[PDB]
């Protein structure tokens, strides 16, 4: 009764299934098709900001609570050392943990702990099953009933919908476990190759654009075990400041010497350039034996992209290395799906490495490398994760070879840019109409990625918590994950939602932000220059029109 | 006395 | 005042614009590879099997360098799946009914959602099988140490290791940010001396809090191949106050009665043995994973602060329902723990107690190992190579201190052709595929030396292996001559 | 097209559905009580912190309130 | 060492970055007067009020900014396990604009509440040594990395 009970699946004669996973499109009117920028910079961000009682506030709140912990912890610590037996010493042991390192979990983290790591079951599709949880001493631990509801998913990484059980890749998953295994043999290099393998290289590579490319099993390993593989100590690199967590670890493990520019600025990224390449090897002023640079195609806490252009003027200019990580961008973005690559215009010849991920947009598991014939022979003689881990299986793999297939057209035409025009009319859609009705959103106009600020640590478990009660599922952050004055709510649009549900979303976030006083936008959003406060039924009448003309986006 | 302590300050600010 | 100054020297100019410019374009990179000395190194490539439209199994087909060669019905002993339980219908009905109930893939990391409830049960039935409280799930097995040991370490503390660790254990101990000392390989009298000097300097430096102190070893070694004396170390980690990790990858499965792993083997209990243990579902269970098992503080501080885990997708519902089914089964009568024994015991006395090869090669395998690993008799080495392994070790601990592009080692390339070269007669000859110890000298920082690999599972007849070991045994007698 | 989604009312038509200025008083109480509450760290907290809060927030205003007189 | 300045290079201090945000300087005005208005509504003398208001902002900086070393969460493998928040103030550059606004703030704090006790010789003795002896003194440019017994 304490832990997590193993559901049983319904029975839904297949009609009610179908229409769970991937909604039915209703009118051709609600397709929407992007165009390329042929090579231009973007133009310089315009975010927006509350006013300024908001962020006095945020910081007494902090204050306050940071104080009350501190006292917590001393007094409890030093009085009653017998409820708080696992943070002392124990017959000479050290303790597992200190108690001043792991502060935020169990003071200001372990009192909204319900609102991270919901259990589920089923699809992760249009409608997610949750498992209800009952909490005691204020999350304390959670019983759990039988009872299962479905909720309004809008937080999984589902951007062209491909993760259900009754389309054509999940019948080639099924005919592949028959076909091969689930079992690996062992390492790339030593028995665990396959030809379904060399067909998932040979297919990436030709999708891509470039020449020859390596899979694995995970994206973490994959940029973990690459800069340790063709970097040294003797390097630089020069990253953004937002990069993914594997990104910091593979750099890391490596040795090389690390600089960090700000995001969204390229001046100080030329300067930067200068002054390292004056300077040279610190202690020893020697010069330089390489630079590389590292980027993301979308950042997935901003919404925002990078001036590939830009990048590429300068890695051209200066003779540096250029890195990009296409986790969010590859597959969900561009007239066809290819990334920022085909978003720019840029021949993707000048990008000397490029990576991802199957698990964003492929409903899959696993990451690729591509680049040129010559380093990409060299990293398969030495890269480690293709001689000391096993390789991925074949189920996913199959699942991936449909996935990327059914996007390139080649199998069932039509469904591919059916998806890829669902998604970016569905983004579009849902970020003008939050614009207007009175919030404040960041991100470029077609990103599937939509941030909501709330600026306020109490709004965070009262939003996530009445959203749960009208049966909507999302995610929210905080502080040590987002800058401390702005802490936001992440939606995630998938193209298996139909427009009659972000209306019903629109609906209920309409009312709930009203009534926690979130509608703080200024008139910096808008295309004019005035502030907006429109009525539901209104901006739910004009936007789906006015939402696929580009002059009422402001970036 | 109080006159130079904060001319003294204002120097020290400077 | 005057006195008092330092005699310092007029400062210089800033450097100009344009002088910025012609040193910027005077400076001149390398490339991204060294493509310098590919062309020799690039016969491995080329000699990596690649089998077709058939599961990894006993009897295969494969083909070597873009489809110029083939053989038929190729005896394998080179797979790392022991037990060979994954195979087996019931397994597969459980995978095909997860697959149509679920997706292929879990769209979301483990701290938001995506984290369903086979996870769970996953989670428990690891826990109660091995005998632990809990129990965390990773996405691959090469990435767990290097994740769960630098989460429990610090600038501050320190570490014991073992003198011949692995690679995943070798990038955790250089993660790990503390301070990390040496003894030798089992001999537990350099152990002891280094816990006693480590201690009693300790106590004369009276610290204000007490570091933390772990010592790092393996179940059966991955390189060697040799088995850990575990009553040894845990009594002298009871008496000097010391945590043991085990990463014992091989052995899960592989000792035991039952096939629990190390503990079992020594009638032991692990709750109090052992303080971390990592292992992996990927070698003896047939799937994708890897785990770690502990007490619950243990585990919720993973959960929390582990970045490989709160940084990672889920992974896929098929593998954990497939691996609990596959617990399950081993939990009701075994049998095959018993039949694998049975193979590695009759298959390490028939290479152990023939004498014809003694003045090659000698076996640094454990009897109760399931793979069986061969060496080159260091004078056979130097009389026909011309060099030891001491010499080996110091070039290339130079050429990576010292950060130099190209590390090239013609006399250890020349041994893996003519290790490559028994493998290839062995192959051709008798249609029976032994594999090579595939590693990349250049990544490993402690003492290491080529060599061989014979596998063994327990799905094989008796016959058939004695056959195969006595048709390698002739390869290698014929190759060495 | 149909599916297994309950859905949920929105609260005005809920009270369209169940019907002076008594609601009037009402909505402007709760809107006084939600805007305290949501913009001071309440949900943040535990029970006997909270009420030590409140208290003393009573206390500063009570006194407040006393000498503007 | 080498590892330890590119570990503090390789991430942005989230423990010490949002000084320079978008309202911190107006923020520490602002608790000062929230303070001033509490002792007030206490209802003593003005010389005790300002006295209390002084030597509560003035402590309460010391306790925050120079007291605790490290970080409340985890980093990296130690980088900043032996700096206070102070020295962790925009990666290790003295003399920086914030470091200037946070150093004037007591002295124009003092000159403030100089004029109501300055008829007490001792209130203003007592005053004037707390202020320069624990708001001036662990900002300077010279106590930096001073660690004593
Ligand atoms: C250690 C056990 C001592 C036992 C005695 C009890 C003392 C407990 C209270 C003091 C504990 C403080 C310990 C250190 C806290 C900070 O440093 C932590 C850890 O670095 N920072 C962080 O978490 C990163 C920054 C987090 C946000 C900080 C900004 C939040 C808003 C502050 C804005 C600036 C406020 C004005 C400057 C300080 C004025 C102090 C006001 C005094 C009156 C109220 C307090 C009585
Ligand atoms: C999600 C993420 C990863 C990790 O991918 P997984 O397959 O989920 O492990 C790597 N890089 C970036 C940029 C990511 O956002």
């Amino acid at each position: 009764y304490t832990r997590v009970p193993l559901c049983e699946p319904e029975e839904l004669p297949d009609d009610i299934q179908k229409e769970n996973e991937y909604g039915t499109l209703d009118s051709p009117g609600h397709l929407y098709q992007v165009k390329s920028r042929h090579g231009k910079p973007l133009p310089e961000p315009v975010v927006d900001t509350p006013p300024y009682y908001i962020s006095l506030l945020t910081y007494l709140n902090y204050l306050i609570l940071i104080i009350l912990g501190h006292v917590h912890d001393f007094l409890g610590m030093t009085f009653q050392k017998n409820k708080h037996l696992d943070l002392l010493e124990h017959d000479g042991l050290a303790p597992w943990f200190s108690n001043f390192e792991s502060f935020y979990v169990r003071r200001i983290k372990m009192r909204i702990d319900d609102c991270f790591s919901r259990p589920t079951t089923g699809v992760p599709g249009r409608f997610i099953r949750c498992i209800d949880r009952i909490s005691h001493n204020i999350n304390e631990y959670f019983t759990y009933s039988g009872a299962v509801y479905p909720c309004m998913n809008l937080s999984s990484y589902n951007y062209l919908g491909f993760a259900q059980s009754k389309g054509q890749c999940t019948d080639a998953a099924l005919e592949s476990v028959d076909k091969y295994s689930i079992q690996s043999g062992g390492p790339r290099a030593q028995i665990g190759t396959t030809d379904l393998h060399i067909k998932a290289e040979k297919l990436v590579a030709r999708f891509i654009g470039k020449e020859d490319a390596l899979v694995f099993s995970m994206g973490y390993g994959t940029n973990a075990n690459l800069f340790n593989a063709f970097l040294d100590k003797k390097c630089l690199v020069i990253s953004d400041e937002l990069n993914h967590t594997s990104i910091r670890t593979g750099v890391r493990l490596s040795g090389a010497a690390v600089r960090t520019f700000k995001h969204g600025d390229m001046v100080g990224l030329e300067k930067l350039i200068r002054e390292q390449i004056v300077l040279g090897q610190p202690k020893t002023n020697r010069p330089w034996k390489k630079i590389l640079i590292c980027a993301e195609g979308l950042f997935s806490m901003e919404g925002t992209l990078c001036n590939l252009p830009k990048l590429v003027e300068l890695k051209k200019k200066y003779k540096c290395y250029l890195f990009i990580d296409e986790a969010h961008s590859i597959g969900a973005m561009g007239p066809t799906g290819r990334g920022v690559c085909e978003i720019f215009g840029v021949d993707p010849k000048d990008v000397d490495i490029l990576m991802g991920t199957f698990t964003k947009s492929f409903g899959a598991a696993g990451g690729y490398i591509a680049a040129d014939q010559w380093i990409i022979d060299r990293l398969r003689l030495d890269l480690t994760t293709v001689s000391y881990s096993e390789s991925m299986p074949a189920p996913v793999l199959a699942q991936t070879i449909s996935s990327l297939q059914t996007i390139s057209g080649e199998i069932c035409p039509g469904q591919g840019t059916e998806r890829l025009q669902r998604i970016a009319f569905n983004s579009r859609y849902l970020r003008l109409a939050l614009q207007r009705l009175g919030f404040i959103v960041y991100g470029v106009a077609d990103s599937p990625v939509i941030p909501l600020l709330l600026y306020c640590p109490s709004k965070m478990p009262a939003f996530s918590r009445m959203m749960l009660q009208r049966r909507i599922a999302v995610v929210v952050v905080a502080y040590p994950a987002t800058p401390l004055i702005e802490s936001r709510v992440r939606f995630c649009m998938s193209a298996s939602l139909t427009k009659e549900d972000i209306d019903y979303l629109l609906r209920h976030v309409s009312e709930v932000g009203d009534k926690l006083n979130l509608k703080s936008n200024s008139g910096k959003s808008s295309y004019d220059g005035k502030r907006q406060r429109w009525d539901i039924e209104e901006v739910i009448r004009r936007t789906p029109e006015d939402c696929k003309d580009d002059k009422y986006f402001v970036n | 006395g109080h006159f130079f302590v904060e001319g003294l300050l204002g120097v020290v600010i400077i | 005042i005057l006195l008092t100054r330092k005699s310092y020297k007029p400062p210089k100019r800033p450097l100009t614009e344009q002088e910025i410019d012609e040193l910027c374009d005077e400076w001149v990179p390398e490339p991204l590879v060294d493509p310098s000395a590919t062309d020799e190194q690039s016969w491995r490539v080329a000699k990596t099997p690649v089998t077709m439209e058939m599961p990894i199994q006993n009897h295969i087909t494969i083909t070597r360098n873009n489809l110029q060669e083939k053989y038929t019905n190729v005896f394998n002993l080179a797979s790392n799946n022991f037990l060979q339980l994954s195979a087996t219908e019931p397994v597969k009905e459980v995978v095909k009914t997860t697959i149509k109930n679920y997706g292929v893939g879990a769209c979301g990391p483990a701290g938001f959602y995506g984290n369903q409830d086979v996870h769970y049960t996953l989670e428990y039935d690891l826990a109660q099988f091995f005998g632990t409280q809990g129990s965390v799930l990773y996405g691959q097995d090469f990435c767990a140490a290097p994740s769960v040991l630098p989460a429990f370490t610090k600038r501050g503390d320190v570490i014991v290791a073992d003198d011949q660790v692995s690679l995943p254990v070798q990038n955790a101990l250089q993660l790990s940010r503390s301070t990390v000392y040496y003894f030798n390989h089992n001999d537990m009298n350099s152990l002891e001396c280094l816990l006693n000097e480590l201690t009693e300097q300790e106590k004369l430096e009276k610290l204000p809090a007490i570091p933390r102190k772990f010592i790092v070893t393996e179940g059966i070694f991955h390189n060697s191949g040799d088995l850990a004396p575990l009553p040894e170390l845990t009594k002298l980690k009871n008496k000097y106050k010391f945590r043991l990790f085990v990463d014992e990858t091989f052995s899960i499965g592989v000792l035991g009665a039952t096939g629990r792993g190390l503990s079992e083997h020594f009638n032991m209990d692990r709750a109090t043995a052992i303080d971390i243990t990592v292992g992996s579902m990927a070698t003896a269970l047939g799937s994708t994973g890897g785990f770690v098992l502990g007490d619950s503080v243990m585990c919720l501080h993973q959960r929390i602060g582990s970045n490989a885990y709160c940084f990672s997708a889920c992974l896929p519902a098929y593998t954990v329902t497939s691996v609990s089914k596959v617990l399950k089964l081993m939990d009701s009568n075994n049998d095959a723990v018993q039949t694998l024994q049975k193979l590695s015991k009759s298959l390490h006395d028939s290479f152990a107690s023939d004498d014809s090869l003694r003045s090659y090669v000698i076996v640094t395998s454990s009897p109760v190992s399931a793979v069986l690993h061969l060496q080159l008799t260091p004078a056979y080495r130097s009389r026909k190579f011309g060099y030891t392994c001491e010499q080996l070790f110091e070039t290339m601990s130079a050429l990576q201190k010292k950060s130099q592009t190209n590390k090239f080692i013609e006399p250890y390339e020349e041994e893996e052709k003519f290790l490559q070269s028994i493998v290839d007669h062995a192959l051709i000859n008798y249609n029976v595929l032994i594999t090579r110890n595939t590693i990349v000298l250049k990544q490993e920082t402690l003492p290491i030396v080529p060599s061989l690999k014979i596998c063994c599972n327990a799905a094989m007849s008796p016959e058939e292996l004695k056959n195969a070991c006595e048709s390698v045994k002739q390869s290698i007698l014929a190759c060495c001559q | 097209h149909k599916s297994s989604m309950v859905y949920i009312p929105t609260t005005k038509e809920a009270k369209r559905r169940n019907g002076g200025i008594l609601n009037t008083i009402e909505e402007v109480v709760e809107k006084l009580y939600w805007t305290y509450y949501i913009h001071l760290p309440f949900y943040l907290m535990a029970s006997f912190d909270s009420f030590f809060l409140h208290v003393f927030f009573l206390t500063i205003f009570s006194l407040s309130f006393f000498g503007i007189l | 060492t080498f590892e330890d300045e590119n570990d503090q290079q390789m991430l942005p201090n989230m423990n010490a970055t949002w000084v320079d945000q978008r309202g911190a300087w107006l923020i520490h005005i602002v608790v000062i007067v929230l303070l001033r208005l509490f002792y007030s509504l206490f209802g003593s003398t003005p010389k005790w009020t300002w006295t209390l208001t002084n030597m509560t902002y003035i402590i309460g900086f010391y306790i925050m900014f120079h007291l605790v070393k490290g970080t409340p969460f985890d980093f990296n493998g130690g980088a900043y396990d032996n700096l206070t928040m102070w020295e962790q103030i925009n990666d290790e550059t003295l003399y920086t604009p914030t470091r200037k606004f946070l150093l004037i703030v007591p002295i124009v704090l003092f000159l403030i509440s100089n004029q109501y006790y300055r008829n007490d010789m001792t209130l203003f003795l007592s005053n004037l040594a707390v202020t320069v002896l624990i708001g001036v003194v662990p900002k300077l440019g010279i106590t930096h990395r001073l660690r004593i017994s």
